[PDB]
């Protein structure tokens, strides 16, 4: 059942097949040489994100229109952290390709965006403006109805 | 401290997009044009509402040429890919060529009966059809004569010609 994974970082980490299985990315590599020992590198994860990961796969390992308000209590919780590691998390989602966390990191800065200005939004993110006062205003008033 | 999608996949900006609705999906449309182009991405509700938003406005218009008898600008619209058969809730259930029919309109009534295909019978909101409205204009005194015949002329269009 047991595997491990080598960050970007050189750690290794030892995970069990099943969890590790949720990474598609994982899923297609193990195809690609001996299933069932000997590591097998991650380049693109360093050790801080990949250790969360695991965490996120392991509580997943059983499981199973667009609806941002329902993320499971535990991931809102286990997605408390910085804007940095946000991100990370949602790069990490896509190279390992694991949908669910995908899901809930991107459902997560939706609702950062939700019920925002403009500006806010633009503060939250570091988004520079670069619309001219005319030009945004265009988009002000071609928005007009909502 | 700097741009946090600036280094993610275009496809998965859209993706955190999808989960927004045109009220936000409009707030972030203009935080840069990079947000801008894909806030109003074709498969998103931004881009789908406002077609039925411009659709809406210019089916108002429509129904105000159409009353006036203003057949070139009927056209006008009608050039811009509107369908004046289609109607519903939103508009009452009626339709320009009732527009027409009620604003004495009697050539845009004609334009409209003989280029477009419509159920005559089909009553509005208000509970009116190009025949009941057609045929309550001419049991009407204060219709002139030459009116009353050109509408005699769409009554019996309506009720005699072929469909399909």
């Amino acid at each position: 059942p047991s595997i491990k994974l080598q960050s970007s970082d050189g750690e290794i980490f030892e995970v069990d097949v099943e969890i590790a299985k949720q990474s598609v990315t994982i899923k297609t590599m193990l195809e690609d040489l001996g299933m069932d020992d000997d590591p097998v590198p991650l380049p693109n994860v360093n050790a801080a994100i990949l250790k969360k990961v695991i965490q996120w796969c392991t509580h997943h390992k059983d499981d199973p229109e667009k609806r941002t308000d329902d993320i499971p209590v535990w991931d809102q919780e286990f997605l408390k952290v910085d804007q940095g590691t946000l991100f990370e998390l949602i790069l990490a989602a896509n190279y390992l390709d694991i949908k669910g966390l995908l899901d809930v990191t991107c459902k997560t800065v939706a609702n950062m965006i939700k019920g925002k200005t403009p500006e806010e939004i633009r503060k939250t993110f570091n988004i520079k403006n670069d619309f001219t006062e005319e030009e945004e205003a265009q988009v002000r008033k071609e928005n007009q109805w909502c | 401290k700097k741009n946090f999608f600036s280094d993610l996949p275009e496809e998965t900006i859209v993706n955190t997009l999808s989960f927004l609705k045109a009220n936000t999906l409009a707030r972030i449309a203009q935080t840069c044009q990079f947000f801008n182009r894909l806030a109003n991405d074709k498969h998103l509700e931004l881009h789908q509402l406002r077609q039925q938003h411009i659709k809406r406005e210019l089916w108002g218009n429509l129904m105000v040429a159409a009353r006036s008898n203003n057949l070139e600008e009927v056209k006008k619209i009608l050039k811009k890919g509107i369908d004046p058969t289609q109607t519903n809730s939103y508009h009452l259930n009626r339709t320009p060529l009732l527009a027409a029919i009620e604003g004495k309109a009697y050539q845009t009534a004609n334009y409209l009966w003989r280029k477009y295909t419509f159920d005559p019978n089909f009553k509005d909101n208000y509970g009116d059809s190009p025949i009941s409205l057609l045929k309550k204009q001419l049991a009407n005194p204060a219709f002139k004569d030459k009116e009353k015949k050109q509408i005699r002329a769409l009554i019996r269009g309506m009720q005699e010609e072929k469909i399909a």
